[PDB]
């Protein structure tokens, strides 16, 4: 009859009804559907039950009736009614995986349908494996080798299929071509930090991609601004004195959500494992997004990053690494060089943008458009075979070079997607046109002999010779056409390509001018097959055209390198798991190849290399908590054409053999929760050191260890810390050699303890 | 002697390009039942991210249909208020 | 255009809808409203999106737009024709139905209010306090309840002696069951043990509480209330593990019989062990107790109790003269593992039977019926060598006697209550008549005598000869009847409480052995009169009057009967509950005077009364929620008891085993942070002040503080799902102490440390 | 033209002896609804536990009204299939 006193909060009617009715003794019999989108109110004490629910309900349809024993129920009733809120949801759109690429095809487009061998390589992977370089995060990956010159981070060297040769200019950044001039020493580097994804592709893609090589290209992807506040603050200190900070701000700026930035940067440094020797980064990447209409956006980027100084990226005997000389074996640690006399400082400045426009449902416009400018300075003094006098003392030489560089590139695409009953196209047109002048002075000269156990340090004395001072453009236009017909469970690809191109390289110190054009038709023809299995077997036919902007010891240029890959391929994904698996099986020829030896100044020019494999690629999430990646390729090598006398040898640092597993469990549960154990074991088949099949650089096994643990779960949130060891058993090793006088050692162990704050 | 009752109440299409990015927001709107039975004088109260969500909602109560407000035997106009929200799944 | 295979299991649409989304890279938006009872049965195939996404809303009125590349809508299409059509499920919910605390109680008013506006100073003991607790007997499980001193025999475990605001004499006869009367016979051995493993809850009513429970004491009573049977099928198994030689399995299975949900059992199953702490005694019992409960019509339900339980060992029952534990005899003291009596010539097996029948049938709108039977059926054998007080001849000896039983029981209760719920104008009414019986009769072979003197420290046991005196058979009836009216009115803030009784008694007691016969019959009216003030504050003050009326069959040193203990007490009382919040306190005023309280020295066979005793005092009893994860107990006990008429010399004199002091407070916390998910540490200590030791108030004990502490730990988070484990030690200090005396002659020592690591299986 | 369209669909209420002794379960039950917009030839194919929240559910449905579905220009009948869950907060 009479009343009592309430107090109740506010909060989805459902809960406030619940309290009421547990408050007041009564039984309130209603659904969800009913008080769903009403959220409200509260109770304010001094109501008979009745009068309370009336007063709950009250700014709501509903009104609750009945008695005899507090037996209520909601119903219905009757200015302006409060209809039932609603929540629509967005349906639709993985870890070490990545089933979609956007690369491959210049389209998005799931890997299980795409008829070319490719791999993506994740953040997470990346940040798992404490990949500190492009070359390394790719350690795990299949039909690549690393270890090229070993431990030498100053460039990213990329050996794709066992071609080892023309190994550094194979990256491109967003879909366009770095644009260094790897024919000089000023080529580019791209950090990490920086990235989302690295994709892979294996085997010819110069139809897309313009002076792609026939082995493959790599290819990096920005990492683009995000729509709601993110902040992240990283920092990490590791043994060799490794010290890196970075940040990574990015959100929209707009009340409308129309514009977006991206703030990423960071400092860091090393005193590697080499005697005297520094690597030292800054680097600053903004990105601006604004959208202009409703389907037209514009994206600007920056790069800016220093090098001042290069780390160590030099070469000793076979002599005295694969054998003793005398009694002794030349340090893993090792200076070869002046610590006066030694010099690397790049400097890239990388401005571009990306701009899309919308058509019709249809047509769609694209262009990527990057600006580079460069500037690196060399001094180094280096190692060359051993003293033909003093016995225990290495002759070396110098190269030193002022060299600045700018280029352009860009890529306009014309996209029509439409149908033919049958089937559905997707139908690519594009123009791209990049230009390179590079202007360098280079000085050579020999340097004083170094004991090669025990150095002594100090004569940086240089006896010059003359100058070699250049100036090398190049500039390249291509127009491409591909079309992604699909009919039922095939898919078949289409592709071709025009290139034309033109190199100089007037000789500012002699005079000569060397001054070439080449053109060349290009195209792939590849067909897939999608069985309700989950399997998708295909073939394709691909070309490669590469020229190139080197000279011979004759004095006379190199023609560009040409390439034809058969490969017949097996992918599967048993319908929706989350495992990939794909097993590829090619044959490249590459004519022209174009190799070095880091002693002279000059390139040689192959005739045809042949190489066959096959690749077995595994990334499986066997649960809720261990993730699992694993690979196996198998080379075959050859030089079926060459007059180095080698013909019918095999390239050296080629392996025949190798094999990665990387495992990590994550704890989401009990005791452990938030630790993540991880490893791996990484293996290198043997490999030559020369290419006359003369010596063995033995094989070697690597392993790769990781503990982590979110700091969340203690109490403070979003901030983790993981410990990373690469090379845990510490393995001193010869990686590979180019030659027998420049054989490289692997990394030793890395240790690295790092710390991080999110949002 | 009635109300509203609804006979095509069909929600508001996720725009493309706010689901890309995982925006999520929210409209508050004002309206009008009317005799007619359709809705009009579409009034948007709050709207967050601002303009991004309206240009589908209007377009969708548009096409809604109800049976209209009867009182005394008279058919009548009504007004109403409404939220929707806009999320993105896991 | 062109299909790819999925495979998609099945699960409520929208689940269904997403993995799908996902798996073709559309996007799809949709809301719960239109994906609600929607059950989805999922894909397995090769399909075409549209084609997939057609077939997967196939039952159901919905449809998926399209609207170019990607996007996708719900919109409900019209109508596919087919043939029945699948409405969107709905869930209907019923609304409104922590630990430690519990806000009402059915036994305090025999209806359910309450505790706030209940007018009388009401406690309760979960059954979760008792496990985290780890009370082992119920004498126990009050040892953090305020007003109830638990040391009366120390660590006996023989019975349940429960001393109510310092009235720690006629302290045995204390325990009600399912609300009747427990039916055992304070006169003799025949005292009945109910385990907690049967129990749901104990509700403490303190002071006089005879209107309501007939034949109950004026320091109130204790209440046990059994598990009853559940309508979900729940199973769940015990074992415990712990020293001192305890062992324990036991099994809880209840559930519904018959798909229609009229009814239920519960079988509930216990065997336990324990070498007690004392030299060569023994601790075993098993019982078994099946429940079951069958609805009549809409109008009734029935419920079937049994309870059948055997102690073939007593445990210990025994005390030490004062002198030695509480002094130094000539130079050393009695351990607390010192035995005492005799093995080969010690025991104590007891039989529990007990079967009855709850009939709860509701007559209309206002009225109702309930009847409450119980059928008891008991058999206690005693043997028992004794020590008391110190040997004439041989010095370090104590002199010791014997004490031998047999005793069948026999008795039944019965308690009919007919409840009117109707208005007047303002006034709320739960109007209460009931009329309420008991027949008990205990048929009792003593036997008694002399034993060998044995050394109180190096005993050397194997003297069981006995001389003994002659065998003294009495058989012992006790017949009661109630008429009792209670009326609880209801105005606006006030809660008034007015309760009239009119017990009848009557107690015969054939001496056998002698052929006489002391057959005495007794009447009284007894009431109740309870104003309570509620301020919407949570806050309510009351006073309350009450009377007691307890009729006692035992007899002088000359035989003379004795006559029923009466009480009257007068209580001022605050309760205060914030409006939503999971805390409880309460401030209690007091004073009780008995008349004829009923005392007894252990050594004598006789009662004998006494002129009057009287307690006033103060209890403050406090339960708080004070966060997600801590919870607490805490009371304090300020206890004055005197006797104010007594022809013995000890008028003014204070009682024995009755502290003045005493206070406790316990806590547990119990995590959800990810590193410790279902780990709980809790504790308590546990303070009894000093006591006296002696009638004559000569010697007094000291005051003791115990310590005890709990892990547990929900191993179903750990992976092994529905187990549970746990590790409590109750006295975690291990103190050596004497917690209370009888007399001079006879000190108890207080439990030494009793760890007890435990293990669960639920459903 | 269209199908049914519901107009008064009340839920229904729990059993006074269910919410004690907390039960929860379910009905599932078919039915037509006539031309005349009314529930009707109610038959029930699940109950658990069985035959207990089955009288509410037809009471409840009694009450129930729709515009009845069209068939393109005769107004028709229509077979029905519906599931309610009892359940228990907290």
């Amino acid at each position: 009859e009479q009343a009592r006193p309430y107090a109740i909060p506010a909060g989805q009617l459902g809960d406030v009804l619940n309290r009421f009715a547990r408050e007041a003794g009564i039984t309130l019999s209603a659904t969800p559907a009913q008080t769903g989108g009403y959220s409200s109110q509260g109770l304010r004490g001094s109501f008979t039950v009745q009068q309370g629910l009336a007063r709950l309900l009250a700014d709501t349809p509903l009104e609750a009736e009945d008695q005899g024993d507090g037996s209520f129920v909601l119903r219905e009733a009757p200015d302006v009614l409060n209809m039932q809120a609603v929540e629509v949801f967005a349906l639709g759109n993985d870890g070490y995986l990545a089933t979609h690429s956007q690369i491959a095809t210049k389209t998005s487009k799931p890997l299980l349908e795409t008829s070319q061998t490719v791999s993506v390589i994740t953040r997470e992977q990346i940040d798992d494996t404490a990949s500190k370089t492009v070359q390394q995060a790719m350690r795990y990956t299949p039909g690549i080798f690393t270890g090229q010159v070993g431990a030498s981070n100053r460039y990213d060297y990329v050996v794709m299929r066992g071609f080892a040769d023309n190994s550094v200019d194979n990256i491109y950044l967003d879909g366009l071509k770095a644009m260094g001039d790897s024919g000089t020493f000023s080529s580019m580097q791209v950090d990490p930090y920086f990235l989302e994804r690295i994709d892979v592709l294996k085997g010819p893609s110069s139809v897309l991609y313009g002076r792609s090589l026939p082995g493959g290209l790599v290819a990096l992807t920005s990492k683009k601004p995000l729509y709601e506040d993110y902040r992240q603050i990283t920092g990490s200190i590791g043994n060799m004195g490794q010290k890196e900070m970075g940040f990574d701000f990015s959100g929209p700026l707009d009340e409308e959500k129309r514009i977006a930035y991206r703030l990423i940067g960071l400092g860091k440094g090393s005193d590697t494992q080499f005697d005297h020797v520094k690597e030292e980064r800054y680097a600053i990447a903004p990105t601006l997004a604004i959208d202009f209409s409703d389907d037209t956006t514009l994206t600007l980027q920056g790069y800016l990053q220093h090098d001042p100084n290069g780390g160590y990226h030099g070469g000793v005997p076979a002599d005295g690494t694969l054998s003793h000389h005398n009694g002794r074996h030349i340090s893993r640690e090792f200076f070869d060089g002046e610590p006066s006399k030694d010099d690397f400082d790049r400097t890239q400045r990388m401005f571009g943008y990306q701009l899309e426009h919308r058509i019709d449902d249809v047509w769609s416009a694209r262009q990527n458009f990057r600006y580079l400018d460069s500037d690196v300075d060399l001094s180094q003094v280096y190692a060359y075979g051993w003293s033909a006098s003093e016995p225990n003392k290495l002759n070396r030489y110098f190269s030193g070079a002022r060299e600045h560089l700018q280029a352009y590139i860009v890529d306009n695409m014309l996209q029509a997607e439409f149908a033919t009953g049958a089937a559905r196209h997707t139908l690519l047109t594009g123009l791209d046109y990049q230009r390179r002048r590079t202007v360098v002075d280079w000085r050579s000269g020999s340097a004083s002999a170094l004991d090669a156990f025990n150095p002594v340090y100090g004569d940086d004395a240089i006896s010059y010779f003359p100058d070699d001072n250049h100036t090398r453009r190049l500039e390249q236009t291509g127009v491409y056409l591909q079309d992604l017909i699909d009919i039922d469970q095939w898919r078949f690809s289409l592709g071709l390509r025009q290139d034309w191109v033109s190199v100089t390289d007037k000789n500012r110190s002699t005079g000569s001018k060397a001054d070439d054009d080449w053109e060349k038709f290009t195209g792939r023809i590849g067909a897939l097959y999608l069985f309700d299995n989950g399997l998708a077997p295909y073939v394709s036919y691909s070309e490669s055209f590469n020229p190139n902007a080197y000279s011979d010891a004759s004095g006379t240029p190199l023609a560009p390198t040409e390439g034809k890959q058969w490969e017949l391929g097996l992918k599967f994904q048993a319908p929706g798991s989350n495992s990939f698996y794909t097993a590829s099986l090619f044959h490249i020829t590459q004519e022209n190849v174009a190799s070095k030896e880091p002693q002279d100044n000059f390139y040689t020019s192959v005739g045809e290399v042949r190489s066959q494999g096959l690749e077995l690629e595994a990334h499986t999430q066997l649960s809720d908590n261990l993730k699992l990646l694993g690979s196996y390729t198998y080379t075959d090598i050859t030089y079926t054409k060459s007059l180095d006398g080698n013909q019918g040898h095999t390239p050296n640092q080629a392996p025949k053999h190798m094999a990665s597993l990387w495992a990590d469990y994550a704890f989401d549960a009990g005791p452990l929760s938030g630790l993540s154990i991880g490893g791996g074991a990484r293996y290198v088949g043997e490999t030559w050191a020369d290419k006359e099949n003369t010596l063995r650089v033995p094989d070697y096994t690597l392993v790769d260890a990781r503990i982590g643990y979110d700091l969340g779960k203690l109490g403070l949130k979003g901030l983790d810390v993981s410990l990373n060891a690469n090379n845990l058993l510490d393995k001193d090793y010869v990686a590979s050699c180019y030659s027998l006088d420049f054989c490289y050692f692997g990394e030793k162990r890395n240790v690295t303890a790092t710390v991080n704050y999110q949002f | 002697d009635s109300d509203i009752k609804p006979l095509r109440m069909d929600p508001p299409v996720y725009p493309r390009m706010a689901q890309a990015r995982g925006i999520e927001g929210r409209v508050k709107v004002l309206f009008t039942i009317t005799s007619d039975g359709r809705i009009d004088d579409i009034q948007v109260l709050e709207s967050v991210p601002s303009r991004m969500f309206d240009r589908e909602v209007r377009q969708a109560m548009a096409k809604w249909r109800f049976e209209p407000r009867v009182s005394g035997g008279k058919i009548v106009a009504r007004q109403a208020t409404k939220m929707f929200f806009f999320k993105i799944e896991k």
